[PDB]
C-alpha cells in the first residue's frame, strides 16, 4: 500500500535522474530494478527512457526506446509522442513525423499540439520545403493554426521567394476565420514586386485601398508597389507612379513617408527625364541619416545613384550636383 | 417541469413567433425552454425561436441612439434623458427607460409581457438587495462595486423625476424602486449584437423576449443568429450535436472572461466556472505538461478538451474547477521538452503543498465554514444567493485543492 | 387582457385544395428555394455552392441521377436537416394511375 | 456566378 | 453548343453514358478563326495566362 | 463625364498635351506634381466614350 508507493518514488526520483546525466542502461537498469521485484512501470516511467535517448540525438535509439511501448502494449504517454517529434523536425525528418502522427490518431488522441510544433520546429531549422508539406497536410483537413503560426509562414516563406506556398496558406488563413491584415500583404508584396510585371501587385494594392479597416494599405505598402511599377521591362510606366504619389498625398494624417519612399521616388523620377521632380524629392532623402548609401544601394538596379549625378550634369543643373 | 400558460406561447405567436421543438416550462425558476422529440445529429444547424424584430428594444451602441422598433415619438421629452446619459460607461440606463416606456405607452407587446418577467420579489441581480444582504457576501471589492451600482442610479433618478416631472415622464417611476427593477431587468437580458437592418451594420444592446427564457450552461449547444433579409433574430442547435427528449438547452452568457466577480454581478453565482481561479503565489512554480496529462485535459489555454475517450472511466472528477486550476496556476514549462524530472522535492509534492499552505482551508477571513451549506431557508430571492455564491466559491477553492492533491498521489501510475 | 385572441387564431377551414394546388405547380419547391436564400448574402455564391454539392452528389453516387435531378437532392437535403419534410428529390408520384401517361391539360 | 468561384476548403 | 470541334463529341459522349459535365479549358473555334485572318495580315494575337503564384507565363497555342 | 483632356501647352513629360487622361488621373497628381498639366474638360458623346 503506502509502502509499496512509498518505495516507488524512491526509484521514481532518481529514475528521471538517469536522463538528467542522459544515461543509455543506466535508466535501463532502474526499471530493472522494478521488473524484478515486480513493479510495473507507471507510463511516465516508461516515457524517462525515450526522454534520456532523444536528449543524446539518437534517431534509431528513440525508435527502439518507443519500439517495446507497442511490445509491452502500456498506451504511452501524450509528452511521449511530444518529444519525438520535436526531435524529427529539429533533424529534417520528412515522412517519420507523419509516423506518429498515425499513432494518436488511432490511439484518441488529437494531433494539433503535435502538428503545431512539428510544424514550428521544421520552421526553426532551414526546412522550408518540409515545413510547408507538413503544414498543408494537416490545415487541409479540419486543423486550426495558433495565429503565431500563420505569421511565421507567410513571412517565411515570401522571405525566400515561395509566393506559391504562401499565397495558399494566406488563402487557407482566412477559411479559417482569421482575416488577413497590411502584415501579410506587405509579405507578399515583398515577392510580387520583384517579378517583372507591374500589375500582379497593383492587384493586390487595390484589395487593401479598397479593403476594410484592418486592411488599409501602410507606408511600406506604397514603397513596394512604387517599386514594382518603376522597374518595369516595358512600357511607360510614370503615370502609374503620379497615381501612387497622388492617392499616398491625399491619405496623409495616417500614411507618412519614410527613407525608402525618397529614394524609389528619386530613381522613378531620374529614370525617365523628370528631374525637376527629382531635385525636390533628392532634399527630403537629404535629411535622412541613410544618405545616398541606400540610394545607390549595390552597383545594380541601374546604378540609380549614378543616374543622379550624370543626368543632373547633362541637363544644367550643376549647383545641386 | 410543467409546462407554461398557453397565453405564454401566443400574444408572441400572433406577432409571428414561431418555435418548432421546444416547449416552455413553467416550474419555479427562470421559466427555461427545454425541448420535445430527439433531433439526431445534424450537418450544420437547426434554426428555433424565430423572433421577430418589432418585439425588442435594441437601442444602439454608440452616438446616435436608434431604435428601429421605434418606441419614442418624435419631440419625446424622454429623448433627452437618453441623450444626456454617459455612453459607454451605463449602457442599463437607457435601456430601462425605453423598458419603462413600454409599459404605459399603448398596447405594446411588453405591456402584456411584463407580467412574465420576474417581479421585485423575485429576480437575484444584486441590484435589488439591502444593505445588511449585500454585507453577506465574503467579498470587498464586489461589495464596494455593488454599493456603489446602487447608486450613480438613486443620482440619475433624482435628475429626471424632481417635482416638475411632466406627466409623460412622471407616471412611469413614482419611486426609486420600479426603476431598481427596470435597471436590474436591463443588466440582466441585455445582449449586445450586430443588426444588419439594411446597408447598416450596427452594434447594438437589445432585449429579446422568448430568447431570454434561454437558461445558462458554461457547456453550451446554441448560437445566436440574425438573418439578415427578414430581420429576425434565431436560435440555433450546433452542429453534430444530439438533443435529447426534454433536457436543457442553453446559451452562454460571457466567455472568455468570468472570475466569477462580473458573472455573478450579471445575475445568481457561478456554480462550475471554467474560467476563474484564485491566485497561488506563495512558491516558486509546478509542472505544466502533467496537470493536464493526468486528466487528458488537451491544452491550448483558449481551447481546453477532456477527451472523453481517455480510459476505463478512469475517474468522475472533472468539472469547470479542473479545467480553470489547470490554467491560472504556476505552471512551469521551461524548455517544453525536459526530462519531466520526477523530483518530488521540488517538481512535486512540498510545492503544492505550499499551495495547500497557501489554501490553508480558507484562511483569508473564514467568516464560516461547513455549517453555511445547506442551511435550509430560502427567502427574498435574493437572501440564500449571496449564501450560495459563498458556497460555491468555498466548494470551487475546496474541489481545486482535492484536484490538485489527487494529481500530486498520482504522478507515477 | 387584450380581446383579439381568438378572433386573430380562428383557422380558416376548407384549405384542403388550397394545398394541393402548391405541390404539382412547384410551389413547395419555390416557396422553399427563397426561405433558404433568406440568410444568405450573396446569391450566386449560393447557387454556385449548390452546384458545386450537386457534382458532388452526381460524382460520389453516379449510377442514381438521371431521374433523381441531385440539384433536387441536394435542396431537399438541405431543407430536410430543420424539420420541413419534403420528400426525397422532390420526386412526384401518380398514386393512382393504370396507365402510363398523363394529359397534362 | 463567374465572379469569385467556388474553394471548399 | 457551337464551334468546339473537341468538345461537342465529348459532351455527346458523356450525356449518352452520364458523368459531371467539365467545363472546356481551349477556346472556341470563332476565336482560332479570328486569329487566322488577323494573321493573315500581319498582325498577332497572343493569350498569355500570367499565374498568380509563380508569375510564369502560360501562353496558349494559336 | 469622367474624363478631361490635357490642353495645349501642358506638355511637362507625363501628360503629353492632347491626351484624355481620366479626372482622377488628373487630380490625384495635380496635387502631387509641379509642371503644366494644363487639362480643360471633355464631355465625350456616347459613341467617343
Amino acid at each position: 500500500s503506502a509502502a509499496e508507493k512509498g518505495l516507488r518514488l524512491v526509484f521514481m526520483e532518481e529514475l528521471m535522474s538517469k536522463a538528467r546525466n542522459r544515461d543509455a542502461i543506466g535508466v535501463s537498469d532502474v526499471i530493472y530494478d522494478m521488473i524484478v521485484a515486480g513493479l510495473t512501470p507507471g507510463p511516465r516511467s516508461y516515457h524517462g527512457l525515450v526522454v534520456a535517448h532523444v536528449l543524446n540525438a539518437d534517431e534509431e535509439g528513440a525508435m527502439k526506446s518507443l519500439r517495446r511501448e507497442l511490445s509491452v502494449g502500456l498506451v504511452p504517454l501524450h509528452e511521449t509522442f511530444v518529444a519525438l517529434v520535436r526531435l524529427f523536425g529539429s533533424k529534417g525528418r520528412a515522412t517519420r513525423g507523419l509516423e506518429i502522427l498515425a499513432a494518436m490518431e488511432k490511439l484518441n488522441y488529437d494531433i494539433r499540439k503535435a502538428w503545431l510544433v512539428l510544424v514550428e520546429e521544421l520552421v526553426r531549422s532551414n526546412h522550408l520545403e518540409d515545413a510547408n508539406k507538413v503544414f498543408l497536410k494537416g490545415a487541409k483537413g479540419g486543423l486550426r493554426a495558433t495565429d503565431e503560426i500563420y505569421d511565421l509562414m507567410i513571412e517565411e516563406d515570401c522571405k525566400s521567394g515561395d509566393h506559391s506556398n504562401a499565397l495558399t496558406i494566406a488563402y487557407e488563413m482566412e477559411a479559417a476565420g482569421r482575416m488577413a491584415t497590411t502584415f501579410h500583404f506587405n509579405c507578399l508584396l515583398s515577392v510580387q514586386a520583384n517579378c517583372g510585371i507591374p500589375e500582379v501587385a497593383f492587384a493586390t494594392f487595390e484589395n487593401m485601398e479598397f479593403g476594410e479597416d484592418y486592411m488599409k494599405p501602410d507606408t511600406e505598402t506604397y514603397n513596394w508597389v512604387i517599386q514594382a511599377y518603376t522597374r518595369a521591362e516595358s512600357y511607360d510606366r510614370v503615370q502609374d507612379v503620379a497615381e501612387l504619389l497622388g492617392l499616398m498625398v491625399e491619405d496623409h494624417k495616417r500614411l507618412q513617408p519614410n527613407m525608402r519612399t525618397h529614394v524609389l521616388l528619386v530613381e522613378c523620377f531620374t529614370k525617365y527625364c523628370v528631374i525637376r521632380e527629382a531635385i525636390r524629392h533628392f532634399r527630403a532623402l537629404k535629411n535622412f541619416e541613410g544618405g545616398t548609401r541606400l540610394l545607390h544601394s549595390q552597383g545594380n538596379f541601374g546604378d540609380p545613384l549614378s543616374l543622379y549625378l550624370r543626368a543632373l550634369c547633362r541637363e544644367g543643373r550643376i549647383e545641386e550636383l | 417541469m410543467n409546462l407554461a400558460d398557453p397565453d405564454f406561447y401566443k400574444i408572441g405567436y400572433v406577432r409571428s413567433f414561431r418555435a418548432y421543438g421546444v416547449e416552455f416550462r413553467e416550474g419555479p425558476d427562470g421559466f427555461g425552454v427545454f425541448a420535445s422529440k430527439d433531433i439526431e445529429p445534424l450537418r450544420r444547424a437547426r434554426m428555433i425561436m424565430e423572433i421577430p424584430l418589432e418585439l425588442m428594444l435594441t437601442i444602439s451602441k454608440r452616438l446616435p441612439w436608434m431604435f428601429f422598433p421605434d418606441i419614442v415619438p418624435v419631440g419625446h421629452p424622454i429623448f433627452d434623458i437618453i441623450n444626456s446619459t454617459d455612453p459607454k460607461t451605463d449602457w442599463d440606463l437607457r435601456l430601462a427607460c425605453l423598458l419603462l416606456l413600454a409599459f404605459d405607452q399603448e398596447d405594446n407587446f411588453w405591456q402584456l409581457y411584463g407580467d412574465f418577467l420576474p417581479s421585485a420579489d423575485e429576480c437575484t441581480s444584486l441590484l435589488l438587495a439591502t444593505e445588511e444582504d449585500l454585507l453577506e457576501l465574503q467579498d470587498e471589492s464586489l461589495e464596494l462595486t455593488m454599493r456603489e451600482q446602487q447608486h450613480r442610479c438613486l443620482e440619475f433618478w433624482e435628475k429626471n423625476w424632481h417635482s416638475a416631472a411632466p406627466l409623460k415622464i412622471k407616471r412611469l417611476a413614482r419611486d426609486p424602486k420600479i426603476f431598481m427593477w427596470a435597471a436590474s431587468i436591463a443588466q440582466t437580458r441585455c445582449i449586445n449584437m450586430e443588426m444588419r437592418i439594411g446597408a447598416l451594420i450596427q452594434d447594438a444592446n437589445v432585449l429579446v423576449p422568448y430568447a431570454d427564457m434561454l437558461n445558462h450552461s458554461f457547456q453550451p449547444n446554441c448560437f445566436f443568429h440574425w438573418r439578415f433579409k427578414d430581420r429576425m433574430l434565431e436560435v440555433m442547435i450546433n452542429p453534430g450535436s444530439r438533443i435529447k427528449k426534454g433536457e436543457e438547452m442553453t446559451v452562454n452568457y460571457l466567455s472568455g472572461q468570468q472570475n466569477n466577480i462580473f458573472m455573478q454581478r450579471f445575475g445568481f453565482s457561478s456554480a462550475v466556472n471554467p474560467w476563474d481561479a484564485i491566485c497561488f503565489s506563495g512558491d516558486s512554480r509546478i509542472h505544466l505538461d502533467t496537470f493536464l496529462s493526468v486528466f487528458n485535459i488537451t491544452g491550448l489555454r483558449q481551447e481546453y478538451y477532456y477527451n472523453s475517450k481517455s480510459a476505463k472511466e478512469g475517474d468522475s472528477f472533472v468539472d469547470g474547477a479542473v479545467i480553470a486550476a489547470a490554467r491560472t496556476l504556476p505552471t512551469w514549462s521551461d524548455r517544453d521538452v525536459p526530462i519531466i524530472p520526477s523530483v518530488e522535492r521540488k517538481a512535486a509534492k512540498e510545492l503544492q503543498e505550499q499551495c495547500h499552505e497557501i489554501l490553508a482551508k480558507y484562511p483569508t477571513t473564514a467568516k464560516q465554514d461547513q455549517q453555511i451549506l445547506d442551511a435550509t431557508e430560502d427567502g427574498r430571492r435574493t437572501l440564500e444567493a449571496a449564501i450560495k455564491y459563498r458556497l460555491h466559491r468555498k466548494l470551487f477553492i475546496g474541489k481545486v485543492i482535492d484536484a490538485l492533491e489527487i494529481y500530486q498521489d498520482r504522478i507515477l501510475f | 387582457k387584450d380581446v383579439f385572441m381568438e378572433a386573430k387564431l380562428e383557422r380558416v377551414p376548407f384549405l384542403e385544395e388550397q394545398m394541393r394546388k402548391v405541390n404539382e405547380g412547384g410551389g413547395v419547391m419555390a416557396g422553399d428555394i427563397d426561405r433558404l436564400m433568406k440568410s444568405e448574402d450573396n446569391r450566386f455564391a449560393f447557387v454556385n455552392e449548390i452546384a458545386a454539392e450537386a457534382t458532388a452528389y452526381v460524382n460520389n453516387n453516379r449510377d442514381e441521377y438521371g431521374h433523381k435531378k441531385a440539384i433536387h437532392h441536394v435542396l431537399s437535403n438541405r431543407m430536410n436537416d430543420a424539420g420541413f419534410a419534403r420528400p426525397e428529390a422532390y420526386l412526384e408520384t401518380e398514386p393512382f394511375s393504370p396507365g402510363p401517361t398523363y394529359l397534362k391539360e | 456566378t463567374g465572379f469569385k468561384g467556388f474553394v471548399h476548403h | 453548343k457551337s464551334d468546339h470541334i473537341k468538345a461537342r463529341q465529348e459532351v455527346l459522349g458523356t450525356t449518352i453514358i452520364g458523368g459531371t459535365i467539365p467545363n472546356p479549358e481551349d477556346a472556341p473555334e470563332s476565336f482560332r478563326l479570328l486569329v487566322r485572318e488577323l494573321r493573315s495580315l500581319a498582325l498577332e494575337l497572343n493569350h498569355f495566362l500570367v499565374s498568380e503564384r509563380n508569375f510564369q507565363i502560360n501562353r496558349m497555342e494559336a | 463625364t469622367s474624363k478631361v483632356l490635357v490642353s495645349e501647352d501642358g506638355m511637362s513629360n507625363v501628360f503629353l498635351p492632347g491626351e484624355l487622361i481620366g479626372l482622377f488621373r488628373a487630380e490625384r497628381t495635380g496635387r502631387a506634381l509641379e509642371e503644366a498639366i494644363c487639362y480643360r474638360a471633355t464631355l465625350l458623346g456616347i459613341t467617343r466614350a
